[PDB]
RNA sequence: UAUCUGGUUGAUCCUGCCAGUAGUCAUAUGCUUGUCUCAAAGAUUAAGCCAUGCAUGUCUAAGUAUAAGCAAUUUAUACAGUGAAACUGCGAAUGGCUCAUUAAAUCAGUUAUCGUUUAUUUGAUAGUUCCUCUACAUGGUAUAACUGUGGUAAUUCUAGAGCUAAUACAUGCUUAAAAUCUCGACCCUUUGGAAGAGAUGUAUUUAUUAGAUAAAAAAUCAAUGUCUUCGGACUCUUUGAUGAUUCAUAAUAACUUUUCGAAUCGCAUGGCCUUGUGCUGGCGAUGGUUCAUUCAAAUUUCUGCCCUAUCAACUUUCGAUGGUAGGAUAGUGGCCUACCAUGGUUUCAACGGGUAACGGGGAAUAAGGGUUCGAUUCCGGAGAGGGAGCCUGAGAAACGGCUACCA
RNA sequence: GGACUUUUACUUUGAAAAAAUUAGAGUGUUCAAAGCAGGCGUAUUGCUCGAAUAUAUUAGCAUGGAAUAAUAGAAUAGGACG
RNA sequence: GCCCGUCGCUAGUACCGAUUGAAUGGCUUAGUGAGGCCUCAGGAUCUGCUUAGAGAAGGGGGCAACUCCAUCUCAGAGCGGA
């Protein structure tokens, strides 16, 4: 196409947004960044579709040149910045901190948390591997490299990192019956043990999940995110805890919650 | 490059276009109903023939069926709200027995002469158009 | 296709960087590069015993095994170092709720380890361009006629 | 109103394709190349015009040119051009040396100067004091992550 | 310009196949170096995303290792002696990969001797102490030795010099020497 | 949402069409036309031609103001507010338009990069630069705008003369301590031993080397290793990723018209005491090499296209299939070349022809099965009158870029 | 306890799967085509459910099955197992 | 009664057909061959090092005596670069 594209028309963009249909012709289009444009949520949407602060798009940057917001610690004032999964974004000036969670139909939840905790997240290590100069470093996924790490941790692992000084702080392996998110496929905003991890040499492990109901599940290897022991997570989970229910008891819950 | 604002056509004509026994069949319910044309009584002969074909479908599944369970008994609940179907010929069987008028008779047009307001239906009409 | 003298080609024939010092006197005159394919391939005797160069084949040379792996069955060896697989199939046409035998002809690179022939059938590996129409590479041989 | 090319030969106009930084062409876009018509360098009957360019005066003086002088707009700006105009020192502060030039509003007389650029300010040897300073900064903090991982893979068989 | 592009060809099946679009440059090729023994002219060319390449266009002395001693010495290129490619690259000497040239001997001479400190073919205290250690391992290869009688050594090119603008290559030893031998008695 | 009816006879029952009937995101046209919402629209024929206007420009506290700009008069006699023009930087490769080409091509699902390029965003990354008397309290030139002397009927044409800036251009200092290496003065002969001299950042090019590991015991040669009971001794000794590698990474000998390692900017103006405009010092911007990330790109595996045999053999013309080497490319590859073989496709329809053919998502038609359509809102592709070629750039074979032929 | 089909077809279940469109749940756009909204209260500095689900009929990948249909194998034993 | 063909009038359609018929498009033998691009040269103009001598500086440390880094003015003469 003679070079990089810089438009997004308002269908291909990604639906968990939740855009509208109509409104205009086009969607923000996140930015280069730390996480996958597909797989991103940009800060206009947060601030103005999920967070109703504001009205305009020209009431975001409105905002976001005011430092009003920061993401993973730092000041962001790019509108169209590509926050994702396990990121905190931190208002200051109403003292109220979030993390993107996923759902469990596999939106972004408004999950809002404390300020203990925000100052920490998690973050799957995609590649551990040995740069220039004999030093080693790890890469997680959020495309944060934090060299010289414990020569424990292997590739799938996540990894406390802090957040205002990066540094690794505890971590948990990938093995049988740890607790885990599922960050895309199908299964998108579920949470579960796990069980067993199918090893298919050439290409696509897959990996069976279990939850606290009994629902015993597949995905590939990359869509799982493990975060902590069994029972045990390692951070504050949305509510319903990631368990998908099926609509006839989605039903329920609603109409049955109506009524006193 | 926008988006569709989708739409649909509401109705469709029958086939063979010149029935006698349909004709005064017809012409009968625009009468009693206070219909001014042909096409409100299609529009509602398509309604009908929809929820007969997704009746028909349902039921071609065994029961217990998440889906014909689910989607069933959604219709039926929806049926009732507005009185097309009894309130107790709750059964998809009975969904398929509903007939022209039962829907016809839930018509803001036949209800503002139902209960009093009117005492007629062509008079029910020009009362509602006439805010 | 045969199996040379190694030198009969106008260039001298060696592995890269696999280097043999004269000041160093040696039981084997030549030191043999090999490799293990993967897939649980198991590289034979002839790849690491033989004199052959081959920048071509899956063991001893420098290129890799990966993406699909196929079964075909051996239909022309009349070409050098490489031969041609045939793979069969039947395509479903949902009109005639039925089937059609088609096929494709897919050429592969032998190494000189195997000594396979027509009948032959053949297990092979993708392992990038290799040549204009070359894509796989022979990496495993099932038995003949007899 | 052909402008002669430095170089050409020929009495002739011809057509060059010229490029960035050559006469008789002012790109209008980077990587412009323009087929452009340009006159020989020999001379001929066909100028309008010759540019000629005084270099040894004659013996009478000639009235339009050699008697009168015209100013050179501008002054020196930056710091050690100011020096090499005046013939000055390293340590020779420039400053108080610089051209100004006075303008009139209606009656209230004000005066402007260049900002000397180059100059030496306190504030740029902080710069390089900072950046010295970082380098080294970060220099030892490597080397302290650095031998203390050696020493958490030590006990990595020890333990 | 040229191209690189597999679509001009013929398919396998022996089809012409419609022109499908026109060239990109992504697919582009380039004219050679052909470079030639010379005063050290080398231009160089902007290649994709940035990066740059190197026209070795004249070339003399290039950077040279004798592998089997360990060292690298800056050499000279007499000429070319043989080419498997084509014989055309000798006859202009022309210089490319696996070129098989000759090379100054006396700057590994040079080394030899203040290395194993024998005198090749025809004082001090710690110098005497090193050499009798170096010594028994101070004997070279036969084929190897006689070469700089004349003074000039068999290499074989092993850089890319219309690439990186470098003529390296390691002086022929072994068996592979053997070979080339064998075939500059069936040509020169 | 599973229906038929009219027409061959004198009458009959069949075969069989013709005609009727119903819909069409199906176009045109006729007649009629009041209201609400909704809103397609020069595709078809001519990827035919185009008057005129508009459609791509861009400045923060933070690269360059002596405008003979303006406003004030700043505390400002270096600058200091605002600021045309100009330099610099970035963008103009997105968007929008069209469907001409294209029939194994595109395209769709599914793969591949252990086969490459990647502006940017985000995260990491630099004590080594001179040298057996040096600028670093900071090197040097030139240019624009501008001024003035001009040419042409004519344009976003420009000459020659004179000024002057940089995050433009071109130069160019620097920083601890240890260690290991070769060189070896010399002395003193033995189990000998060393002064002190160099070298050692990164990147480039080549070669060599490590990068071990399924389960163990000895004999030695070549060269030098901690030692100790001066006899001879040597243990707990080190190493990552992948299904798979000459992988990541490190080491050695050198190589280089030598890559990078801040001669930049904005806010702050506090702290040590020897009081020098000494020393130190914060927040941030813009730069920078390498790696990672990201937005991408380029090739790429498997399967799948309409009519056609009044197309049966096709491919190597002048590469057709493969081998070896090279060149070339960002890299794989007959991509190109040299040399060598005679291979490659086909009735399971090759090759050739046709298409009033861009592919797909999808659309019309409601028993089912099917039938027909898709220029056109989304994705992919191609093209910018026809062809070819290239400049710039991270990205174009770009056309509101250039160059040539053709029209 | 982990891999395991002589080699296939077939069939079951999943995974990797864009939106819109289609099927279809919820929602009183005043109805409707639509849209993805909205709903509650002290309505003077608030509360609150959502934006599901099905889809896909080839090929590839993963998996439960072995009836049906192919196929391989010891005969001059150059047979199997240890 | 039905009914076949020549021959006869009118109109329409396609076929055959001298014209070494015509047009448009793709591919193409032979000959010719723009252009930018790469290359051997060229060198209007420019210019980086170097060298003996020459006119005017300041002392690496001096009883006379010696000798460095920079900056720059005209006769020259060696090697390169844009
Ligand atoms: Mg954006
Ligand atoms: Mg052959
Ligand atoms: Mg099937
Ligand atoms: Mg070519
Ligand atoms: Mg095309
Ligand atoms: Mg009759
Ligand atoms: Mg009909
Ligand atoms: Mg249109
Ligand atoms: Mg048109
Ligand atoms: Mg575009
Ligand atoms: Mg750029
Ligand atoms: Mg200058
Ligand atoms: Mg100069
Ligand atoms: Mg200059
Ligand atoms: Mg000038
Ligand atoms: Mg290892
Ligand atoms: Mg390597
Ligand atoms: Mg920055
Ligand atoms: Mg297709
Ligand atoms: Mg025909
Ligand atoms: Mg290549
Ligand atoms: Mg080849
Ligand atoms: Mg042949
Ligand atoms: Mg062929
Ligand atoms: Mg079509
Ligand atoms: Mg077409
Ligand atoms: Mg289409
Ligand atoms: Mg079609
Ligand atoms: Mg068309
Ligand atoms: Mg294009
Ligand atoms: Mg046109
Ligand atoms: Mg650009
Ligand atoms: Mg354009
Ligand atoms: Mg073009
Ligand atoms: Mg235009
Ligand atoms: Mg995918
Ligand atoms: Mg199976
Ligand atoms: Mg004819």
């Amino acid at each position: 196409a003679r070079g990089p594209k810089k438009h997004l028309k308002r269908l291909a963009a990604p639906h968990h947004w939740l855009l509208d249909k109509l409104s205009g012709c086009y969607a923000p289009r996140p930015s280069a960044g730390p996480h996958k444009l597909r797989e991103s949520l940009p800060l206009i949407v947060f601030l103005r579709n999920r967070l109703k602060y504001a009205l305009n798009g020209r009431e975001v940057k409105a905002i976001l040149m005011q430092r009003h917001v920061k993401v993973d610690g730092k000041v962001r004032t790019d509108t169209t910045y590509p926050a994702g999964f396990m990121d905190v974004i931190t208002l200051d000036a109403t003292n109220e901190n979030f993390r993107l969670v996923y759902d469990v139909k596999g939106r972004f939840a408004v999950h809002r948390i404390t300020d203990e905790e925000a100052s920490y997240k998690l973050g799957k290590v995609k590649k551990v591997q040995l740069g220039k100069k004999g030093v080693p470093y790890v890469v997680t996924h959020d495309g944060r490299t934090i060299r010289y790490p414990d020569p424990n941790i292997k590739v799938n692992d996540t990894v406390k990192i802090d957040l205002a000084s990066g540094k690794i702080t505890d971590f948990i392996k990938f093995d049988a019956g740890k607790l885990v998110y599922v960050t895309g496929g199908r299964n998108l905003g579920r949470i579960g043990t796990i069980v067993h991890k199918e090893r298919h040499d050439g290409g696509f492990d897959l990996v069976h999940i279990k939850d606290s109901l009994d629902n015993t599940f597949v995905t590939r290897l990359n869509n799982v995110f493990v975060i902590g022991e069994q029972g045990k997570p390692y951070i504050s989970l949305p509510k319903g805890k990631g368990i998908k229910l099926s609509i006839a008891e989605e039903r329920d819950r609603r109409r049955a919650q109506q009524g006193l | 490059p926008r988006a569709p604002r989708t739409y649909s056509k509401t109705y469709s004509t029958p086939k063979r276009p010149y029935e006698s026994s349909r004709l005064d069949a017809e012409l009968k319910l625009a009468g009693e109903f206070g219909l001014k044309n042909k096409k409100e009584i299609y529009r509602i002969s398509f309604q009908l023939s929809k929820i007969r074909r997704a009746a028909r479908d349902l039921l071609t599944r065994d029961e217990k069926d998440p889906k014909r369970l689910f989607e069933g008994n959604a219709l039926i609940r929806r049926l009732v709200r507005v009185g097309v179907l009894s309130e107790d010929k709750k059964k998809l069987d009975y969904v398929l027995a509903l007939k022209v008028e039962d829907f016809l008779e839930r018509r803001l047009q036949t209800q503002v002469y139902k209960l009093g307001l009117a005492k007629s239906v062509h008079h029910a009409r020009v009362l509602i158009t006439q805010r | 296709s045969t199996e040379l003298t190694v030198q009969s080609e106008r260039a001298f024939q060696k592995q890269p960087h696999i280097f043999n010092n004269p000041k160093v006197k040696t039981s084997k005159r030549t030191k043999r590069w090999y490799k293990n394919a993967g897939l649980g391939f198991k590289t034979p005797k002839t790849a690491i015993e033989g004199s052959y160069i081959d920048k071509k084949c899956p063991f001893t040379g420098l290129v890799s095994i990966r993406g699909k792996i196929l079964t075909g069955t051996v239909v022309s060896t009349k070409m050098h170092r490489t031969i041609v697989i045939r793979r069969a199939y039947l395509h479903y046409i949902p009109k005639y709720n039925r089937y059609e035998k088609r096929h494709k002809n897919v050429p592969v690179h032998v190494s000189p380890a195997f000594r396979v022939q027509v009948g032959d059938i053949v297990t092979v590996g993708q392992c990038r361009p290799i040549s204009k129409t070359v894509r796989f590479n022979v990496v495993k041989v099932s038995a003949a006629a007899g | 109103g052909f402008p002669m090319k430095q170089g050409v030969l020929l009495p002739t106009r011809i057509k060059l394709l010229l490029t960035k930084n050559v006469s008789c062409y002012r790109p209008r876009r980077d990587g412009e190349r323009k087929r452009k018509s340009v006159r020989g360098a020999i001379v001929g009957p066909d100028l309008a015009v010759l540019a000629l360019v005084i270099v040894k005066k004659g013996e009478q003086e000639l009235e339009g040119l050699t008697d009168t002088t015209v100013p050179k707009r501008l002054g020196p700006k930056r710091a050690n051009n100011i020096r090499k105009f005046f013939g000055l020192s390293k340590e020779d502060d420039v400053r108080d040396f610089v051209i100004r030039r006075e303008v009139t509003k209606g009656e209230k007389t004000y005066t402007k100067a260049p900002k000397i650029q180059r100059l030496v300010t306190p504030q740029r040897l902080q710069r390089k004091r900072h950046q010295r300073a970082l380098k080294v900064r970060n220099a030892q903090a490597q080397r302290e992550a650095a031998a203390e991982y050696a020493q958490l893979l030590a006990k990595r068989l020890s333990e | 310009g040229i191209s690189r592009d597999s679509r001009h060809k013929r398919s396998a099946t022996g089809a012409k196949r419609a022109q499908f679009r026109k060239k990109r440059k992504f697919e582009l090729g380039r004219q050679p170096a052909n470079t030639k023994i010379g005063a050290k002219r080398i231009h160089s060319v902007r290649t994709r995303g940035g990066n740059k390449k190197y026209r070795a266009l004249r070339i003399e002395t290039g950077n040279f290792s004798w592998a089997s001693e360990g060292i690298s010495k800056k050499t000279r290129i007499a000429g070319v002696v043989y080419h498997p490619s084509n014989n055309e690259l000798v006859r202009t000497n022309t210089l490319t990969k696996a070129a098989i040239v000759q090379i100054d001997a006396t700057p590994f001479r040079q080394w030899f001797e203040a290395h194993y400190g024998q005198t090749l073919g025809k004082k001090s205290k710690n110098a005497e102490r090193k050499w009798a250690a170096r010594a028994a391992s101070a004997k070279i290869e036969s084929s190897v030795e006689s070469q700089f009688s004349a003074g000039r050594l068999y290499a074989c090119i092993s850089s890319r010099p219309g690439q990186s603008g470098r003529c390296d290559g390691y002086i022929l030893e072994g068996e592979e020497l053997a070979f080339y031998l064998r075939r500059l008695t069936a040509k020169k």
